[PDB]
């Protein structure tokens, strides 16, 4: 059956304060002798969680500032630097003040991915002006994934399959009953599952059909690969009052050197992690195949790069060096930050992540991949 | 700038503009009537023969002007003091800084 | 002990190619970098350019299009031939053994560094003046 | 109704590039991958590759790697969806009719195809 | 019960203000003179401003009596603004 699962948990986007207090010691009842037929690819819990995450993202953005005024022609020069590195543009514009009959000449550092050139060669505009309306994310609500336990109502139950080697579907012996799922962090990302739950026995390959290319191959790691980010720019913020009781937090001067952001992955671990992955893939594809790993074929920035949210800033890491081997000391992946983010593949609901002050760092754990085979 | 310090005191000679990024300022001393000479490169590293009294402000700080501190000033230290700033966030500076004539009251 | 002795005419006609040379002893011209430094009287020194044999040659952008530096091994000379001489070029010209160093402030793979050139032992100086 | 209007036949030379457009309309373009196929003269069909309309992620076989480029462009509110197929290192071998079809389930049922575009080199 | 009543009163105040007019245009420079009086009593200010009309491309010169507590002086000595323009939006 399918029901409305509610949340349970121990200033956040996913409204975790509103959740029911979870049981300090969850009660798990190992059911004996019972075999149940699972199917992870027709799970209604997944679609319901997708709807819940989208709804929470929408409700967190409801009371925040609307940056409709910010869509104007911007006189952009390069940030003061010697050096490509056009990655930051010092853009000046006439913003509306608290008084409707006055205007102020203000400036802001905008990433190059957030501004497109119009026409006069110095005139720019935000990327979203010709497709969407932009809503500044509130500076006080955090994007940090807090674990969420999905509990079913009374009269329903959740069946956890404890079988370590779970292909994903079909009959699973050693079933158990739980009142809530484990803490599932809502971590949005592409090309790599971060801060996830790990397999216990082996690396696990799970695809709806391993013959259909359109179906992604979810890889789960038995051991995590630690990934360390830094946004080395200091990036102070600055409030510009765009209207009565409405502020716009814009990047000001950078305190230090203009350095490319990145995330590092250990080479000796990521190799032999791909070793386990190629062993488990050769299980499905025969022993004589040559399991090559190439980088992203193309598409949007959200799927050509390992996209994610780190320290409140939205990173897009190249990961061309990760997915490099034939398979018969760190790997610095350069990442680009964006502030105009269109989550959930939508249009009309873009948002402006305010600039974070200081220096951001990730310490995440790659616990899987989302691969795609070439036909 | 004509910063005058009596001998045996500590003299502070500042030069250049406010720091923007990671900087490697190179200090030069020009005694009146001869060619310039090197004192500090990479903000604190002196070649052989230069005494340890010469010290430079770190280039790892942003928003601080380059300074040269000279402990126990002597008549030898009586000279003009130029700075060759190498900032990461500025183009190459092809002219030295405005020199400061250190005057020893001896 | 590296000895540098710069030789020049001492006076040059305006709009005529000034030329200088830097006799070197104790070191070979091919080994290290070589820079020239033009100090106008009463003003700060100016870095007019540096020359190397491997291909590293760079001159002041203001003095560019009128300057040329050459390294002659046969006589151990550094020749600076500043065409288009004008009134402001009156100055003391020095010759120096430039030494380079890398200031690294980030990831070297991302080219987050730069080469700073500090001038080691100089010469003496030739005070070239321009007049009719 | 569901319609995949293709572009007119184009002529190029060996080395030049060709673009084939597949303006799609009449349905939710997002939930259905768009596949490109190639009918050589007097031969069977050949799989050029699919493009995801949501993310834009392309997928081509080993033959067309570094050679074909599947792209898309959605107008306002995603109502229209122009799918482009680009070729770069074009040869006389690649004279064929390029069809664009709509995969409509996991079975790879291409219930709708395009009119066709005769690329002659 | 006291905290719950506080929440209820605030929520009712919010919901009663939800469908009403937003005076975002009213935050502008106001040319204010004193109301016609002999007489402190600066307690009322006759303030004139250019308000937006029904048509977005037209403007109207209108006036209004504003209490002195509701207007602060900017800068030109006759130029004023509503007290809330630099801190809040008024409904
Ligand atoms: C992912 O992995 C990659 C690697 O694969 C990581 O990449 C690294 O990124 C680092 C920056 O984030 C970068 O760090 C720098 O390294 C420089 C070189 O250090 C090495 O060489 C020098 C000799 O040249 C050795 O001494 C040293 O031991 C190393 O071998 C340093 O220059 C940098 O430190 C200096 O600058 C920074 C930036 O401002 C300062 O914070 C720091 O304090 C240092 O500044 C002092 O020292 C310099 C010396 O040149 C002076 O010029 C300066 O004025 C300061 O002076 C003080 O200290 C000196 C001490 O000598 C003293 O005399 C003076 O009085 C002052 O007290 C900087 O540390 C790595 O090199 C780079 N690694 C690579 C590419 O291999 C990446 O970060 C990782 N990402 C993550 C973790 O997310
Ligand atoms: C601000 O940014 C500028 C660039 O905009 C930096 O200036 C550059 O500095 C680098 C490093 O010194 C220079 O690169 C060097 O150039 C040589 C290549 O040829 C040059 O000269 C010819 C003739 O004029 C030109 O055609 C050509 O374009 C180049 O200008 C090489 O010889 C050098 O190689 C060095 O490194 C290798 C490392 O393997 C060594 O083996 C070599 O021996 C040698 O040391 C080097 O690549 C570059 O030319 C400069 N550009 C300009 C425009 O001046 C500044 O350093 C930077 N300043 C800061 C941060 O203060
Ligand atoms: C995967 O999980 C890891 C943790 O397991 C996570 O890294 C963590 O990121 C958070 C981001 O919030 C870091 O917490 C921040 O750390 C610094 C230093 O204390 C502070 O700047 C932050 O506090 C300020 O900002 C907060 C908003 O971000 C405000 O709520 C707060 O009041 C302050 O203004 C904040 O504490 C945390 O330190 C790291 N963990 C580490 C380094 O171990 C990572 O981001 C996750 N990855 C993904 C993709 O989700
Ligand atoms: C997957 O890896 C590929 C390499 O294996 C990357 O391909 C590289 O992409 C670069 C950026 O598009 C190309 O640089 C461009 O080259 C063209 C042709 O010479 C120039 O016109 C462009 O100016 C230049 N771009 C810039 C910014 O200067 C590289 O040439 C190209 N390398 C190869 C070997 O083809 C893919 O980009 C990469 N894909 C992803 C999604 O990361
Ligand atoms: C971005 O550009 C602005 C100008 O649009 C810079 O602000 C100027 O900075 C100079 C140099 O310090 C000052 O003399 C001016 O008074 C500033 N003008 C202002 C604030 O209107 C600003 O420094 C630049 N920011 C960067 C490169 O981060
Ligand atoms: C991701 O990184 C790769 C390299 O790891 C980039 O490919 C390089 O592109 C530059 C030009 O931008 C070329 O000069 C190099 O030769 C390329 N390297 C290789 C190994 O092919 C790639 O461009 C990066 N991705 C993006 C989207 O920029
Ligand atoms: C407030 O000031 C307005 C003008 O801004 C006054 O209106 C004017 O009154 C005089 C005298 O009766 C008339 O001749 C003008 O035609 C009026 N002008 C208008 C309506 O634009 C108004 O009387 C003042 N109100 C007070 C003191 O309550
Ligand atoms: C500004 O950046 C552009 C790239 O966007 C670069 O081509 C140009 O040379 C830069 N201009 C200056 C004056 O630095
Ligand atoms: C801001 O307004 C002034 C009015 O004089 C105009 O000159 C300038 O170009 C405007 N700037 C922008 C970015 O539109
Ligand atoms: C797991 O699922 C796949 C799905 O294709 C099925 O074919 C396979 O037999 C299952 N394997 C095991 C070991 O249960
Ligand atoms: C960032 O800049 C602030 C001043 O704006 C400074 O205090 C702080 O130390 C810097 N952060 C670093 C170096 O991480
Ligand atoms: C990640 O960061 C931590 C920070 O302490 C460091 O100890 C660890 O070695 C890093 N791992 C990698 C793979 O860079
Ligand atoms: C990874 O390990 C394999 C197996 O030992 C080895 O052949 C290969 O060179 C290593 N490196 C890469 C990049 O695959
Ligand atoms: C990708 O692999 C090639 C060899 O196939 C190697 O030369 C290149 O440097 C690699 N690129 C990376 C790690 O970005
Ligand atoms: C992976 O990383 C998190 C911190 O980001 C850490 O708490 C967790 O224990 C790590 N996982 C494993 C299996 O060590
Ligand atoms: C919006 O602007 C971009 C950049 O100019 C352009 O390519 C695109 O066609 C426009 N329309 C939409 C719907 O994105
Ligand atoms: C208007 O009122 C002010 C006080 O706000 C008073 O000082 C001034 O004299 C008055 N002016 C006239 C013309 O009545
Ligand atoms: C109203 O607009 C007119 C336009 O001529 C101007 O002279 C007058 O000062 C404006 N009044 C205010 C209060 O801004």
């Amino acid at each position: 059956a399918e029901t409305t699962l509610f949340c349970a948990s121990d200033h956040n986007v996913w409204a975790t304060h509103a959740c029911v207090p979870t049981d300090p010691n969850p009660q798990e009842i190992h059911l004996e002798n019972v075999t149940e037929e699972f199917n992870m690819w027709k799970n209604n819990m997944v679609e319901q969680m997708h709807t819940d995450i989208i709804s929470l993202w929408d409700q967190s953005l409801k009371p925040c500032v609307k940056l409709t005024p910010l869509c104007v022609t911007l006189q952009c020069t390069n940030v003061t630097n010697n050096i490509m590195r056009g990655e930051l543009k010092n853009c000046s514009f006439n913003m509306t003040t608290e008084l409707r009959d006055k205007k102020q000449k203000v400036y802001s550092l905008f990433y190059r991915l957030d501004v497109v050139q119009i026409n006069s060669n110095k005139e720019y505009r935000l990327i979203n002006c010709n497709t969407s309306a932009i809503t500044q994310a509130c500076p006080k609500v955090s994007f940090e994934p807090i674990p969420i336990h999905y509990c079913a109502p009374a009269g329903f139950a959740i069946l956890k399959c404890k079988d370590k080697k779970f292909n994903g579907t079909g009959p699973c012996p050693s079933v158990s009953t739980v009142q809530c799922t484990h803490g599932i962090k809502p971590v949005v990302s592409t090309q790599l599952l971060l801060n996830g739950s790990l397999a216990e026995e082996e690396v696990m390959i799970r695809s709806e059909n391993i013959t259909n290319n359109a179906k992604n191959i979810l890889v789960q790691f038995n051991t995590p690969v630690q990934i360390n980010c830094t946004r080395p720019n200091n990036n102070t913020r600055k409030s510009i009052r765009i209207g009565p009781g409405q502020a716009f937090y814009a990047t000001g001067d950078i305190i230090g050197d203009i350095r490319q952001a990145h995330c590092n992955v250990s080479k000796a671990t990521w190799n032999e992690t791909l070793g386990k992955v190629v062993k488990q893939l050769r299980k499905h594809f025969g022993n004589n195949t040559i399991i090559r790993f190439a980088n992203s074929s193309g598409g949007d920035l959200e799927v050509t790069t390992h996209s994610f949210n780190c320290g409140g800033e939205f990173f897009y890491c190249n990961t061309s060096g990760l997915f490099n081997s034939t398979w018969i000391d760190s790997i610095t992946l350069p990442c680009r930050i964006k502030q105009i983010i269109n989550m959930w593949q939508r249009i009309g609901q873009a948002m402006y992540a305010p600039p974070i002050q200081g220096v951001i760092r990730c310490v995440s754990n790659i616990t899987g991949l989302i691969l795609t085979r070439d036909g | 700038t004509f910063v005058s310090v009596a001998p045996g005191q500590t003299a502070r000679i500042t030069c250049g503009e406010e720091s923007l990024g990671s900087r490697s300022v190179i200090w030069y001393q020009q005694r009146p009537g001869q060619a310039p000479s090197l004192i500090i490169y990479n903000n604190n590293d002196r070649p052989s023969g230069i005494p340890d009294r010469f010290s430079g402000s770190p280039g790892s700080t942003f928003g601080t002007t380059a300074t040269l501190t000279i402990t126990s000033v002597e008549a030898g230290d009586e000279a003009d003091y130029y700075c060759h700033i190498w900032d990461s966030r500025r183009p190459t500076n092809w002219v030295f800084g405005e020199g400061t004539t250190l005057i020893v009251l001896s | 002990q590296v000895h540098l002795q710069e030789s020049g005419p001492g006076l040059v006609k305006p709009s005529e190619t000034l030329s200088l040379t830097c006799n070197v002893s104790g070191t070979l011209v091919r080994d290290n970098y070589w820079s020239w430094i033009r100090q106008p009287l009463g003003k700060q020194p100016e870095w007019i350019g540096y020359v190397h044999d491997s291909g590293d040659t760079n001159y002041n952008p203001s003095l560019k299009s009128r300057v040329h530096l050459s390294l002659d091994k046969s006589k151990n000379l550094v020749s600076l031939r500043l065409t288009g001489v004008t009134a402001a070029d009156s100055a003391i010209y020095y010759c120096a053994t430039t030494k380079h160093g890398r200031r690294i402030y980030g990831v070297v793979a991302f080219k987050e560094w730069f080469t700073y050139f500090y001038m080691d032992v100089w010469g003496k100086g030739t005070s070239v003046t321009v007049s009719s | 109704q569901v319609q995949l209007l293709q572009s007119g036949a184009a002529v190029t030379k060996p080395g030049a590039s060709v673009r084939v457009s597949c303006e799609a309309s009449g349905y939710n373009i997002r939930d259905y991958f768009i596949h490109w196929w190639r009918q050589a003269p007097g031969q069977g069909l050949q799989w050029v590759g699919w493009i995801n309309p949501k993310t834009g992620q392309p997928n081509n076989p080993r033959q067309f790697q570094g050679r074909v480029s599947l792209t898309r462009h959605a107008s306002w509110d995603f109502d229209t969806y122009s799918f482009y197929m680009d070729l770069k290192a074009l040869r006389s071998d690649d004279t064929a009719v390029y069809f664009c079809a709509r995969q409509r389930s996991d079975y790879w049922d291409f219930d709708v195809w395009g009119s066709g575009t005769q690329v002659t080199v």
